[PDB]
């Protein structure tokens, strides 16, 4: 009951991804939501819009990628790996929903500079942040403003004023 | 099982270095052990040792081996707190007095700092409790243990 | 014999007549060494205590005693506000003391 | 229940290969397939069938217990194809290519597949950042694709593949496990202490959790060294069918087409073109060949080859080398000249391409490669003159010079600390300091903020100390409104304060001591910088 899909070689390709999206959606570690992507793809179904807002909705509100710790975990950027994905790769394009569970991470994160880095973004791409989380961005950023913590302690402080390989630290 | 023991046993007389920059502790070997670490090589060693060589390098091996088992029970303890706070000053013998001591020393001394720094002498005791069961659980040490030491700390000062 | 015409049945050949030759072994003591239609199987003592022999050796060379586990990983610091607006520039160089005792010490 | 199978029993045995004599004359053999030789009652010797003849002998390759062999042996038969084990079990661990576990300090796989056809594979869509700005700009490698290294003996063709697998493990870490790129490093014919060194240089970076390692040694068997690429490959066919992506390293294969020449001249094939079988072009065609970037049908899955030839006196006409340039897509030349010249990477940009360019690599990478490659055309043409006009230089003459100063480096660069340091070179903003402390700046842009140490921090959001920025370049592009002009109010800033504070004090420098001191300072920047 929708305009039937292609792939690049022209063949006819299958739209069932709900009972898919389901196992997105049922999973409890955000990487075994793409090995759903994964065993969805080779079953000639390709994710769709949904399916990755689905994927990063499961990404956003998981706790871990995997049962164990993992040293180098970052939640952003695997969801901007999947919209890497979703813009080069497959042609996809990202909508409000997705930057707004792009944001609501940064929100949560603290990252205020990378949050006004998505709230230029959205604008540039005609798309409207919520004030909700533009408040909270801006409210970390008065905190860390207040508090010193607009940059690292490690960048404001003083440098060797004599040349030394060792005391540069390398 | 034999093969670990007898890694075991080469490791404590001095025969082998570990298969890294690593030192021979009561930590880092039960870590890698069963935590079985004293039973099951008496046992080993009386079953399958023993008998095999003569009593005359048997009587030595096994003083060496109490030697090298009382060594590592005191290996157990901290630098810090064997040289500075004085654990190993007065001998072996006197070290379990001794660590008796300080503890009662240091939960004596960090209530009265928590007193000193909250005052409701209620308050103080149960961030203590807190605090010492913490420690206890993160240290690996058991909870009803912790908490009589708690009491009795507290009945002491 | 059972197992001698069963394994001839199971041949792709089996109207020719079968005619059975039987050896004596010095090395061999236990067990059976059978050949049909250019198929053998061996079951013997030699080849099964050593097969036993050879899990339990196996086993034990599988780990290494000598050598120490891999710790659980660590995730990230991400060191709280409190503790930096009490130590600005000391975290650094209490994290590479940090790394060189988890290294050396 | 299980009766093994015989069909002849050992005839002669050369060294590393064999010669069966068979039983009966209804027996059959296959091609290609496993035998199985009785040693002992204890042991079995792996085998596998490479010709056969019309007197009914049997052309063997061996692999296990040579010493063991004798004459009038049983000889045993699988009928099938050569296997491996397969899986993410494996990775973490140095492997002989028979699935046999090497010490340190249920699935099954075919060890020769055909490859993905026309229609089962994608175009390369994606890159594979190696960390060196010359093949992240002007070499864009990508995924699914297949680029020999060639140079002479010591020049960096193992470094550049160490350096990519080292560079690849910290964005494995934050990105999902689908998108992740795995190794394998196939030693074939190596030295088992350059593969320790190798095992503890990857244990020590942490780069071990996603790589495994196939060693087939140089005291190993040449059938061993023939069958470890395979091996590699075989592993490849897991991540192609599960869709993930994985890189392959195959170490010298000069090495295994001596080691096929040994079995074939030994097996009594003809010989050919430096005394060559000929068709070892169809050998390393079968192997390079499964190479692809899968379809979207298949999982939009991969694996990257990066296979390493050794070269003798820069040369680009050895028999094996041009079978090898036919085969591979594009090429990483080395030339002895220039590592001896100084320069490290000492790679040589006029006989080093890539054959899918701006489709591979990033949309804030095509931008800057479409600059460089006119840049260095034209500083091709320019930079053969002693520099006569000092202040008459061109831009061109600049530029060049200082991003060949950004090119010496020696271990991987993070793709937002290339790209940040290139842009000041394309626009000018590197043009008023001197050639030697082009990389104590990007020192300084990279690990010492200046205008966040000295206060003129006027930029809302671009700094380079947060590191996650990558990420939106990579998606939004240099060329973009809201990402253009806090790159311009940071790089000018940068450059001004420079200018100011840092070029003066070393302009001051008079004395030996602080000069050698100032030396030191500047090629250790160049190193790890
Ligand atoms: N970019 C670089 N900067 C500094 N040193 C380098 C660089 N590349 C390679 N080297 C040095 O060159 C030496 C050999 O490098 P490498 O191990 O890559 O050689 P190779 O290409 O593997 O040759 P072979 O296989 O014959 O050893 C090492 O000492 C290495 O440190
Ligand atoms: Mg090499």
């Amino acid at each position: 009951a929708g305009g039937k899909r292609y792939d690049l070689f022209g063949y006819e390709v299958s739209v069932a991804t709900g009972p898919f999206i389901e196992e997105i959606k049922k999973a409890q570690f955000y990487d075994d939501a793409g090995e759903v992507i994964v065993k969805m793809n080779l079953a000639n179904t390709p994710p769709d819009l949904q399916t990755y807002n689905a994927v990063l909705e499961r990404i956003l509100n998981c706790k871990s990628k995997r049962s164990q710790p993992v040293k180098g975990e970052n939640k952003f950027a695997a969801m901007m790996d999947i919209l890497e994905e979703m813009d080069a790769r497959s042609g996809i394009k990202p909508n409000a929903e997705s930057w707004g569970y792009v944001l609501k991470e940064l929100v949560q994160a603290g990252d205020f500079r990378l949050g006004w880095v998505c709230i230029a973004g959205m604008k540039s791409l005609g798309i409207t942040p919520d004030q909700a989380l533009v408040d909270a961005n801006e409210a970390n950023a008065a905190k860390a403003k207040a508090a010193g913590t607009d940059f690292p302690a490690y960048l404001k402080k003083a440098a060797p004023e004599s040349f030394d390989t060792k005391a540069w630290g390398i | 099982d034999a093969v670990k023991f007898q890694t075991l046993y080469n490791v404590l007389t001095g025969k082998q270095h570990l298969k890294d920059q690593v030192p021979v502790k009561d930590c880092n070997l039960t870590a890698i052990f069963g935590a079985s670490w004293k039973a099951d090589l008496n046992k080993w060693f009386d079953s399958e040792y023993a008998p095999k060589l003569p009593a005359a390098e048997r009587d030595s091996a096994k003083k060496s081996l109490d030697l090298y088992l009382k060594r590592v029970d005191l290996t157990r303890y901290t630098r810090e707190e064997l040289t500075t706070y004085g654990i190993l000053a007065c001998g072996p013998g006197k070290v379990d007095a001794l660590t008796e001591k300080h503890l009662l020393e240091t939960g004596k001394a960090r209530l009265e700092e928590l007193t000193a720094g909250l005052g409701n002498k209620d308050e103080g005791v149960n961030a203590f409790r807190k605090e010492v069961e913490q420690e206890g659980k993160y240290a690996n040490w058991p909870a009803e243990k912790s908490k009589a030491l708690a009491d009795k700390v507290i009945a002491a000062s | 014999r059972k197992q001698v015409e069963e394994l001839h049945k199971e041949s792709p050949l089996k109207d020719y007549k079968l005619v059975l030759e039987t050896k004596v072994d010095p090395s061999i003591g236990g067990g059976y060494i059978l050949e049909v239609c250019n198929q053998v199987v061996n079951r013997s003592a030699a080849a099964a205590a050593a097969e036993t022999a050879a899990l339990a050796k196996a086993s034990a060379a599988q780990v290494d005693w000598t050598s120490l586990p891999a710790a659980p990983p660590r995730p990230s610091p991400s060191a709280p506000d409190t503790l930096i607006r009490l130590l600005g520039s000391v975290v650094d160089d209490l994290a590479d003391a940090d790394k060189v005792e988890q290294k050396y010490g | 229940l299980e009766a093994k199978q015989k069909i002849g029993f050992v005839h002669g045995i050369d060294g590393t290969i064999a010669t069966i004599a068979p039983a009966a004359s209804k027996v059959t053999v296959p091609y290609n397939t496993v035998l199985e030789i009785a040693v002992s009652a204890t042991n079995i010797a792996n085998a596998l069938v490479f010709n056969l003849e019309k007197d009914g002998s049997i052309g063997v390759i061996l692999l296990d217990n040579i010493s063991e062999v004798r004459s009038g042996q049983d000889v045993y038969a699988t009928g099938s194809l050569l296997k491996i084990p397969v899986g993410f079990h494996m990775l973490g661990k140095i492997i002989n290519p028979l699935g046999k576990e090497i010490p340190t300090g249920t699935k099954l796989g075919l060890v020769e597949e055909m490859a993905p056809n026309i229609v089962s594979r994608q175009p390369v869509n994606y890159n594979l950042l190696t960390g060196y700005k010359v093949i992240d700009t002007l070499i864009p490698v990508g995924r699914g694709q297949r680029e020999l290294i060639l140079g002479d003996r010591q020049t960096g063709k193992t470094s550049i593949a160490l350096s990519t697998i080292l560079n690849q493990t910290k964005v494995n870490n934050e990105i999902l496990s689908k998108n992740n790129v795995l190794s394998v490093y196939v030693s074939i014919g190596q030295r088992c202490s350059n593969v320790a060194r190798i095992h503890r240089l990857l244990t020590e970076y942490d780069a071990m959790k996603y790589c495994t390692i196939v060693a087939a040694t140089a005291a190993d068997p040449a059938g061993l060294q023939y069958l470890a690429p395979y091996a590699g490959t075989t592993l490849g066919e897991e991540f192609r069918n599960s869709g993930r992506h994985i890189l392959l390293v195959y170490d010298d294969l000069s090495k295994q087409a001596v080691s096929y020449r040994q079995i074939s001249l030994l097996l009594r094939r003809p010989p050919g073109r430096e005394a060559y079988p000929g068709d070892v072009f169809y050998l390393h065609s079968r192997l390079l060949e499964r190479s692809a970037m899968m379809s979207p049908q298949k999982g939009s899955g991969s694996l990257t080859s990066l296979p390493i030839v050794e070269t003798l006196s820069n040369d680009v006409t050895a028999y094996i080398v041009t079978n090898v340039i036919s085969i591979t897509d594009g090429q990483i030349y080395l030339d002895a000249k220039l590592f001896t010249g100084g320069q490290r990477p000492a790679v040589n940009i006029g006989l080093s391409v890539s054959r899918v360019g701006s489709s591979a690599q990033n949309k804030a990478m095509k931008k800057v490669g479409g600059a460089l490659k006119m840049l260095m055309g034209e500083y091709r043409k320019m930079a053969g003159e002693q520099t006569s006009g000092s202040q008459n230089v061109s831009p061109v003459m600049i530029r060049g010079a200082r991003c060949l100063q950004l090119f010496n480096q020696k271990g991987p660069s993070y793709f937002m600390d290339a790209i940040v340091a290139l842009y000041a070179v394309t626009n000018g903003y590197m043009d008023d300091v001197k050639l030697q402390y082009s990389k104590f700046y990007e020192f300084l842009l990279l690990n010492k903020d200046l205008p966040v140490l000295y206060g003129q921090v006027n930029n809302k959001y671009f700094y380079m100390y947060n590191k996650n920025l990558n990420y939106f370049i990579r998606y939004f592009g240099l060329n973009h409104e809201i990402l253009e002009p806090e790159l311009k109010k940071y790089i000018e800033i940068h450059t001004n304060l420079f200018l100011d504070n840092y070029q003066s004090r070393m302009n001051e420098l008079k004395s030996d001591e602080d000069l050698v001191q100032l030396k030191n300072l500047l090629y250790a920047c160049k190193r790890t910088v």
